[PDB]
């Protein structure tokens, strides 16, 4: 037989059993059965001497112990490094053992199986049917799971199923309950095996009139009494609450490969199954695949808040326990824990997800052709807005234009649709699909057939939308690989951090370097320090900066260190100056460079002034050799995925090189963590501080060369930082750019892994060819061994505020002199999630007047201030008096932390002086915005208005009165001092500030 | 000690002034699921849901709470069994009796012990179905458990699963103390000796510690 | 979990919480640590911050008495107070003096006299000494299990440095005049000084002590010392009426913050005389009083214990001084008279050369290290050849100066050492 692994599961129940789903080639689902066993490792005497027998045990062959534990040394007199050798076995236990000297504890029993066994964990596999235990039809049972999975295949496509589900309940005053509140529509999207895709959407009848559902007959939707006149080949169903919620209890007990949602498990399903217990007192049952065990719906919360640095904290995740072997996957925690953005909502994802140019058509009144053909785009985005665009009905024109569909059409690689759109002057908008703006509270309160139909609609465009995002990240894929990549069940990828992700490799990696690591001691608490990030020389440069990006820093760094725990010899501490010197005398004429490294550190203890590590970097150790094999494996993964013609296999190698470039990124981190499985403080250390090392020496080598007659000459001299060489020490090289080019380009920023380096040229082609052969001789002269660099872009008028905050025009490594728009921000107010739009808007077009004000040349600083302080003078003057009679003007956003529970740092009585005084309040809680104004007067004085009405946390209003002023911030001293930063005249500007009004009034208050 | 006449048949309310400022909101609680969990007859008669609602909280030092009230003869106190043979009050009473040395235990009330209160997680249960109104009391559990623990410096937990997530379900920075149960907190038996940890607790907060003495009855 | 619960909570933690008398160093410097064990070592809630240097066995003493009263009866042994460096002990606790923690253990003897008394009853809280002229000698004992009187014959039965008793189980009411002290230290002489005559009420955790002052306001001479070789010798203040103060190291003379060739007093007693502390506002800054504490003291000689060895005995014969060994001055010779002795062979292998010529130097470990890491060195076969300083704003105190000066000695101690390990170890 012939299977291709889809999930791993175990029961819970009595007996311990590991379960595979498998498909077949022609669709037909097997389920196998193996038994669960607990993996120990003994050497030769603990084997010889266990008084009760083990159930089973295997041999490991030869292997070889050494310890890694940290020993500190106040002298050169550093005694060896454990080691041992010994036979070693490996022990099967049905039950839970408790053995003393028992090693390798750490990796899991699932990994244990997997590796011990041969066995990928979604390999395509021919098995043998010597081992079959016909449990019952579609399962089986293997208890010699290493000849049956004795053969594989290459891979071949199989089929799966899907359910995409989304429901919407009633709406009042106060947040929709499950006792009160009942559900109204539930949409459903659901995909066989046959291929079949059947979208429903499924109206609670018992909430309308009857002439009202007879009407929806009429019009075509049917409706039933009982489950069995359900047919799912009808969009439109009217039901009862009783049969709708029947209906969802059958749907979710279905062997679906995946169940998709977004933020389902913890409003769909457990409102789902709250209201079918509420109404008929079921509950939602889940089977084992051998018909034994059965489970109930349980939503269970998972909690992991703890980041051991300096941001914030992780939330909740809910999960749902069922042993079908059915994954339900949650959208929203997937995006918030693979992707980063501003905002954590459906609307806002499809926005940014789904977008495509659009050229108009006609200009008829409100009606405009949108045509979407491949000529206006790429190719795929037309392909993917058509797929998205045949289950929708509002699309965002430009970035703000809402508009309603009126009619559309699907034609090949294009689309055809027709919006309420004003004119528009250009021909090519920039379309952006998302999720529809309607108002449900009034909706529901006048509920009638056109409103339910609404409703439905919206409803199954919610319920699509899981299914788009699902196609649009490739997430089946991504599943595998990280399956088969971190030795993990196909359910489990994005269940685990990388602590969890990391035991898989190494277990596989240590077998083969026949070698065991121990650690005994006890581990203390104490900082390591490291790192250059450099900060910026000027604080302008409009000039072009070239990138020059280090090629997997880290790893190479670990590499060339040979920073692995069983290869330091030791470290040396030193107190006082003249034992430090003897210390580095006698490190210096003992362990040379030739044959070892030596790395100075930060000391741990504060006592210590020297702290020198030594790593002989001679042999390979088991940290080493994992980031060779990660690195060369997402080589040859890169080299195989432009090598190839199918699609399916173009996502399969992308997937495959996304996974082990996580894995291998994750490395250093991990070093680092006490509670980890390669925790080695002074490796750790070591390896930032020789990346420190390496940026000080590409920072110091090009901060102010020059190109000369053709000639490069390097602002320092070749000089080896660390080691010792045969290589030359002359800056000025021979190069390949024409004669006549002469420029100065000296390093200006640069961080951890990469370099940005200023060239005063302003031509663009120009400056990408300098770049292209500077690229080629660093990496033929100035560096060394695998540390290699590889030119990225040229970031034009690349303008500096403080460390980790610039903005500049990014280019590519083909971008000709009319290069398309593309600006990069870091740090800057403009990506800043706590800066409001106008400023972020400001500053963007202050800089893009800066990007051709400093190019101008002649335009000194004193010029450029003048203009600056002119401009500001003139928009806050206008702005203070004249001011702007609609909202949205700052609307300061954050994080969910404020203006869900009162707000960051909770002022306490304030919001309970609210209650009391407006009991007809709701129980507020978002995440929308945060504010604070003064309800002060005398405009001098911040003239604004109270803030019961209108100024108070951000809410809605039916309709107002009077009003006096807008709120009034920090942002215009925030945006003076970032022009402060950014000009030249820094501390004169700075006085303006004081100079122009200078009130800093009181806050807060009532 | 005031009362409130709410719109259903609850008559042991008598709430002391200590919940004033939570009882009325509690009332609104009661205003949503009184219906649902009423259908169904529970343990305690509806004129004991509210029994623990006359002790003061202000001279009180140790906090006791269970998960529900026994399935059957529900009177509304918590460890309160007029038989002594109920397994929870019986093993408590043997767990007494193995860490003081008193014997002939012919009564044991929980009620008269200075500075324990009994308590339950859940109001109230279906006879037979033990926390059956389980999703019925949860804004109110929370909401009682939050007003106990801001008046008293220790908590003694019933059972480890049932209070597991302990921590998330009480914002308010309490010292909490993991108690199990008597019967199995996890389908197994346990002792848990740990009264002393309470006395020096008490003693730490400048205050006397519990005397496991003064609950007995002859 | 319960059948031990870490002790019980780790009873231990609330007794150290309140073992402010018992300011060990280390025990209250990791003590921040054990408050904070509720989600580390220990479970449940648990969590606080406060860290301690000092003692503060004043828990275990009453108020002080000096007006004239009538003072109630009671069963008193009284007991002799002495005056000096202050240690205690508790069954192995390092020797922590009040106020700084020093840690100056007792000797070996001694160290087994202590504890075989505190293993002949455990009462005893700790062993509150008297260190004067660099000679041991017990102060107070206070316990449950045992009187003071039986605690003290006890430790003589051992072997140390015992006080006298008086026992005054009834007396009627009396008045406690100065007649009474001048009848308690009449009943024990002098011998070694003692402040003050406490008594105990029937063993009682807080004691009392009275004592009164008779400080003489006439002249202060000059600061000499008792160097004689054997580092046992105070810096003894005397005052133009032919006698001397007793002190108890160069650390409490610097204390002092006195003048010199002037006018100024100190706390003199009627029949002893106690040196001054510095309480009072008059302009005396570190640098010139350092400076005339050097140049009458010694100009090599600097401020540390009550030591100050010399600069031209440091030869060959100082390190044998120093470790106790037969006097030598031929390098082989030295080589095997540390060979003989297994002790000091064995302990120089556990000593760093650095180590090494400090102790026999007797340099402090708080500011040399201080002037040698900010001092360059041009070094070879690990010896120091040449030396320099790089900042010399350290160069405030006269004692850093000083030992710049002389740092021709700590080299050639150096290379001493360096080859004596040398020759010793290859």
């Amino acid at each position: 037989m012939d299977v291709r692994c889809i999930n791993w599961f175990e029961s819970h129940g009595e007996n311990r059993f590991l379960y595979l789903k498998s498909r077949c080639r022609n669709g037909e689902t097997v389920f196998i059965r193996f038994p669960h066993y607990f993996y120990y490792v003994v050497t030769d005497e603990i084997y010889q001497s266990l008084s009760p027998p083990p159930f089973n045990a295997r041999p490991m062959g030869k292997m070889r112990t050494i310890d890694i534990d940290e020993t500190i040394s106040y002298n050169l007199d550093i005694k060896d490094r454990k080691c041992s050798v010994a036979d070693m076995w490996l022990i099967e236990e049905p039950k839970k053992r408790s053995i003393q000297n028992a090693t390798m504890d750490e990796f899991f029993n699932i990994s244990w199986f997997y590796i011990s066994n041969g066995i990928s964990p979604d390999g395509c596999y021919s098995l043998d049917e010597q081992y079959l235990t016909k449990i019952n039809n579609g399962c089986y049972h293997c208890d010699d799971p290493r000849n049956c999975f004795a053969k594989e295949i290459p891979r071949f496509d199989i089929p799966r199923s899907y359910l995409f589900l989304d429901i919407e309940c009633h709406f009042d005053k106060k947040f929709p309950s499950v006792f009160i509140n009942p559900i109204s529509h539930t949409s459903y999207c659901y995909i066989d095996l046959s291929g079949k895709r059947l979208l429903f959407t499924l109206i609670n009848e018992e909430m309308l009139t009857e002439q009202e559902i007879q009407e929806a007959v009429d019009r075509g939707c049917l409706r039933i009494q009982s489950l069995m006149e359900m047919d799912y080949e009808r969009e439109l169903v009217l039901c009862s609450e009783i049969v709708l919620l029947r209906i969802a209890k059958q749907l979710l007990e279905l062997t679906f490969d995946y169940v998709v949602t977004f933020n389902g498990h913890n409003f769909d399903l457990r409102y789902i199954t709250n209201r079918l217990e509420l109404l008929t007192g079921e509950k939602i049952i889940f089977r084992s695949p051998d018909k034994k065990e059965a489970v109930h719906l349980c939503i269970y919360e998972r909690n992991q808040s703890s980041h051991k640095g300096v941001c914030g904290m992780a939330n909740t995740t809910f999960h749902v326990n069922n042993n079908n072997g059915t994954i339900f996957f949650d959208l929203y925690s997937f995006i918030q824990k693979s992707e980063k953005l501003d905002s954590y909502k459906l609307d806002s994802i499809s926005k940014n997800a789904f977008s495509c140019m659009g050229k108009v058509l006609n200009r008829g009144v409100r009606e405009m052709t949108f045509i979407g053909d491949d000529t206006t785009d790429a190719k795929g985005k037309a392909d993917t807005f058509a797929k998205v665009l045949t289950t929708g009905n509002y699309v965002t024109v430009d970035e703000d234009i809402i508009c309603k569909v009126i009619r559309k059409d699907i034609l090949e690689n294009g689309f055809k649709v027709v919006l309420s759109c004003p004119t528009l002057p250009n021909d090519i908008y920039k379309l952006s699909f998302g999720k529809d703006d309607i108002d449900l509270a009034q909706m529901y309160k006048d509920y009638n057939l056109n409103i339910a139909l609404d409703m439905a609609r919206y409803c199954i465009h919610d319920a699509c939308l899981c299914q788009y995002l699902w196609e649009y990240y490739g997430v089946e894929t991504k599943t595998d690989a990280g399956a088969a990549t971190y030795v993990l069940p196909q359910s489990m990828v994005f269940e685990y951090r990388a602590s969890t992700i990391i035991k898989g490799p190494l277990l596989k990696l240590l077998l083969e370097t026949k070698t065991i690591l121990v650690r005994s001691e006890t581990k203390q608490k104490f900082p390591y320090e490291g790192g250059k990030v450099f900060a910026p020389k000027q604080k302008m440069f409009s000039n072009n900066v070239l990138i020059f990006d280090y090629n997997s820093l880290y790893p190479n760094v670990c590499i060339f260190g040979n920073l692995s725990p069983e290869t330091l010899v030791g470290v040396v501490v030193s107190t006082n100056r003249l034992e430090e010197e003897i210390n580095n005398q006698l490190l210096l004429q003992k362990y040379p460079p030739p044959r070892y490294i030596t790395v100075h550190c930060e000391p741990r203890l504060p006592n210590l002034i020297s702290e020198i590590a030594i790593f002989d970097r001679s042999i390979e150790g088991t940290i080493p050799r994992l980031l060779r094999t990660f690195l060369a494996e997402r080589a040859r993964y890169k080299k195989m995925l432009k090598q190839a013609t199918s699609s399916t296999e173009k996502a399969i190698y992308d997937s495959m090189q996304y996974t082990y470039k996580i894995v291998a990124n994750s490395v250093y981190g991990l070093m680092g963590f006490r509670n980890s499985a390669l925790y080695s403080y002074a490796s750790a250390k070591s390896c930032t501080s020789i990346g420190r090392r390496m940026i000080l020496y590409l920072e110091s080598v090009l901060n102010g060369a020059e190109l000369s007659n053709g000639m490069l000459r390097f602002a320092n001299t070749l000089s080896n930082p660390f080691y010792m060489d045969d290589r030359d020490i002359n800056p000025i090289v021979k190069t390949s750019l024409p004669i006549d080019y002469r420029f100065r380009f000296r390093s200006v920023y640069g961080d951890t892994d990469s370099v940005f380096t200023e060239i005063d040229s302003q031509d663009v082609d120009k400056s990408i060819e300098i770049a292209k052969e500077l690229e080629r001789l660093i990496n033929s002269r100035v560096l060394f061994n695998n540390f290699k660099i590889e030119f990225e872009a040229v970031y034009k008028n690349l303008i500096m505020q403080s460390k980790k905050k610039y903005t500049t025009m990014k280019y590519s490594a083909s971008s000709n002199s009319k290069s398309v728009p593309e600006r990069i921000n870091k740090g800057t107010s403009e990506t800043r999630r706590d800066v409001s739009k106008f400023h972020k808007n400001m500053i963007k077009t202050y800089k893009t007047r800066l990007s051709e004000m400093l190019s101008e040349g002649r335009m000194n600083s004193n010029q450029v201030c003048i203009d600056i302080l002119r401009s500001l003078e003139t928009d806050l003057r206008s702005e203070f008096d004249s001011r702007s009679s609609p909202l949205e003007l700052f609307m300061l956003s954050r994080m969910h932390h404020s203006n869900y529970k009162s707000a960051d740092n909770p002022n306490m009585y304030l919001v309970t002086e609210y209650n009391k005084n407006n009991p007809e309040t709701i129980e507020l809680g978002e995440r929308y915005y945060f504010a604070y104004i003064c309800p002060a007067n005398v405009p001098w004085t911040k003239k604004l208005v109270n803030i019961k009405t209108y100024e108070t946390i951000i809410d809605r209003s039916f309709k107002l009165g009077s009003n006096q002023r807008i709120f009034y911030e920090v942002y215009f001293k925030r945006l003076t001092s970032e022009i402060v930063n950014l000009l030249d005249n820094k501390v004169l500007c700075i006085s303006f500030f004081q100079r122009m009004f200078g009130s800093r009034p009181t806050f807060y208050e009532a | 000690m005031n009362s409130v006449t709410i719109s259903h048949a609850p008559y042991t309310i008598t709430y002391h002034d200590d919940w004033e400022p939570v009882m009325s909101q509690l009332v609104e609680f009661y205003n949503e699921v009184a219906s649902w969990l009423l259908r169904d007859e529970t343990s305690p008669i509806p004129d004991k849901f509210f029994i623990q609602l006359k002790q003061p909280l202000r001279n009180k030092r140790v906090c006791v709470c269970g998960i529900d009230p026994y399935p059957k003869d529900g009177t509304g106190v918590p460890f309160e069994s007029p038989n002594f043979t109920k397994k929870s009050i019986k093993e408590i009473a043997s767990s007494i009796s193995r860490l003081t040395g008193v014997i002939d235990y012919k009564g044991y009330n929980l009620n008269i012990i200075d500075g324990v209160i009994p308590w339950n997680y859940y109001l109230s249960c279906k006879l037979g179905e033990t926390k059956s109104h389980a999703i019925y009391w949860d804004k109110i559990s929370k909401l009682l458990l939050q007003h106990i623990t801001k008046h008293v410096s220790v908590l003694y937990c019933l059972g480890k699963t049932d209070f597991s997530n302990i921590r998330a379900k009480l914002e308010s920075p309490v010292t909490t103390i993991v108690g199990y149960h008597p019967a199995a907190r996890d389908h197994q038996f346990e002792k848990d000796r740990s009264f002393e940890i309470i006395n020096v607790l008490l003693e730490l907060d400048n205050k006397t510690p519990i005397n496991w003495a003064q609950g007995f009855i002859y | 979990m319960t059948s031990s619960a870490d002790l019980t909570n780790l009873k231990e933690l609330l007794s150290l919480y309140k073992s402010l008398r018992f300011s060990d160093s280390v025990a209250i410097e990791k003590y921040n640590s054990l408050v904070e064990w509720g989600t580390s070592t220990y479970w449940k809630i648990g969590v606080q911050k406060v860290t301690n240097v000092e003692t503060s066995i004043s828990d275990y003493y009453d108020e002080v008495k000096n007006k004239p009263f009538n003072i109630d009866p009671g069963y008193y042994i009284f007991l002799p107070v002495y005056f000096g460096s202050v240690f205690i002990y508790s069954k192995g606790k390092n020797m922590v003096e009040l106020g700084s923690g020093n840690s100056f253990q007792i000797p070996d003897e001694i160290r087994s006299a202590c504890n075989k008394v505190l293993d002949s009853d455990n009462g005893i809280d700790f062993l509150r000494f008297v260190l004067l002229n660099n000679r041991w000698i017990m102060e107070d004992a206070i316990s449950k299990y045992q009187s003071p009187v039986n605690i003290f014959k006890l430790a003589s039965e051992y072997g140390l440095n015992i006080p006298n008793y008086l026992e005054i189980e009834i007396e009627e009411d009396t008045l406690f005049d100065d007649e009474l002290y001048s009848i308690m230290e009449r009943s024990f002489d002098d011998t070694f000084p003692k402040i003050s005559i406490s008594y105990i009420k029937l063993g009682e955790l807080k004691r009392q002590v009275v004592d009164f002052f008779k400080f003489s306001f006439m002249y202060i001479e000059s600061i000499k010392v008792d160097r004689i070789g054997d580092n046992i010798f105070i810096p003894s203040v005397i005052t133009k009426s032919g006698k001397k103060i007793l002190v108890k190291d160069v650390d409490h003379l610097i204390r002092s913050k006195v003048r010199e060739h002037t006018f100024v007093k100190v706390k003199k007693k009627n029949t002893f005389s106690i040196l001054y502390d510095y309480d009072g506002n008059g302009t005396e800054t570190r640098g010139e009083v350092i400076k005339r504490i050097i140049d009458t003291i010694g100009r090599d000689y600097y401020v540390n214990g009550k030591y100050f060895s010399k600069v031209g005995i440091a030869g060959l014969k100082q390190l044998t001084n120093k470790l106790d060994i037969n006097e030598c001055a031929t390098v082989d010779e030295l080589v095997d008279e540390i060979n003989k002795s297994g002790t000091v062979k064995r302990k120089i292998k556990n000593q760093s050369v650095f180590d090494l010529s400090r102790e026999c130097l007797g340099y402090p470990e708080a500011d040399f290290i201080t002037l040698v890491n900010n001092m360059r060195f041009k070094i070879e076969n690990c010896k120091v050849v040449n030396f320099n300083i790089e900042n010399t704003n350290c160069l405030n105190n006269p004692s850093i100066e000083t030992i710049y000066g002389n740092f021709n000695q700590f080299v050639s101690i150096f290379n001493t050492v360096t080859d004596v390990k040398k020759r010793l170890f290859e």
